[PDB]
RNA sequence: GCGUGUGGC
DNA sequence: TATCCGCTCACAATGCCACACGCGCTGCTCGGCCGTTATTCGCAGCCC
């Protein structure tokens, strides 16, 4: 059900969709979407799990 | 075309915005994509006191704007720098520049 | 067991990091244009805001 | 003028 | 195209009383003023 309710089924549109979910619009063409998605959780600068 | 796109930054620090943007463009050696940051915003008018002629020569509504060609990556570069309070222009995130009449008008203003 | 205690040292280190991230932004925007044989590493940082 | 901290009915 | 159904936002959180402290510096940016209006002293009505 979680997959069937997902309107996007590829990796590219998923990135821009999650960026639009995070940032107030301003969708990037594989430039800021992937970078922000990797910086918000997978970056040691803005993520400091002790 | 090397369009004259308009943007508004943090007021008061607008000279600091100009130099920060200039240094950022000069670091990424992207001179073939971007231009100036409206250095002509220096109206030499002043309050000329007696025996002390210290003149800052700064009088303009601000609005540091950069001559640039519209690109998504370039937009992300110019927003990654600080002082991006408002990227004005009627749009979602991709605006349009202003015609050459206002360019001639601001050139006249610089001439004065 | 799901509730962790943080004493004076942890909060002090957190505030020190909150200051240090700004100090790092400052020294990075200063070193972004600082070239060789210009200054000694004493004026790059700001002791008063930390 | 407010905010913050603390205490009491 | 109507009928509810689901997502989103405004709004509330006693009442009081007592004590204490705390409210940053520097680089752009904007407006704009006469020695005839405002300061100060000489003179006289009125109460003690």
């Amino acid at each position: 059900e979680t997959l069937r309710v997902d309107p996007t089924n590829d990796r590219l549109s998923a990135l821009v969709e999650i960026y639009r979910m995070m940032r107030p619009g301003e969708p990037p063409t594989r430039e800021a979407a992937e970078s922000l998605f990797e910086n918000l959780f997978f970056s040691e600068d803005r993520y400091d799990l002790s | 075309k090397k369009r004259w796109y308009v943007v508004q930054a943090f007021s008061g620090f607008e000279g600091r915005v100009a130099t920060s943007l200039r240094e950022h463009i000069k670091l990424h050696n992207m001179e073939d994509l971007f231009g100036e940051v409206m250095v002509p915003t220096e109206e030499v008018v002043e309050i000329r006191g007696g025996q002390r002629r210290k003149s800052e020569r700064k009088f303009f509504p601000g609005y540091v704007l950069v001559q640039m060609v519209m690109n998504d990556a370039s937009w992300h570069l110019v927003r990654s720098v600080p002082r991006v309070m408002g990227f004005i222009g009627g749009t979602s995130d991709r605006p349009a520049p202003i015609s050459d009449k206002e360019v001639d008008a601001i050139m006249n203003r610089l001439q004065q | 067991g799901n509730r962790r205690i943080r004493s004076v040292g942890e909060m002090a280190e957190n505030q020190f990091r909150v200051g240090l991230v700004r100090v790092e932004r400052a020294v990075k925007e200063r070193l972004s244009l600082g070239d060789l044989d210009t200054l000694m590493p004493q004026d790059m940082i700001n002791a008063k805001p930390i």
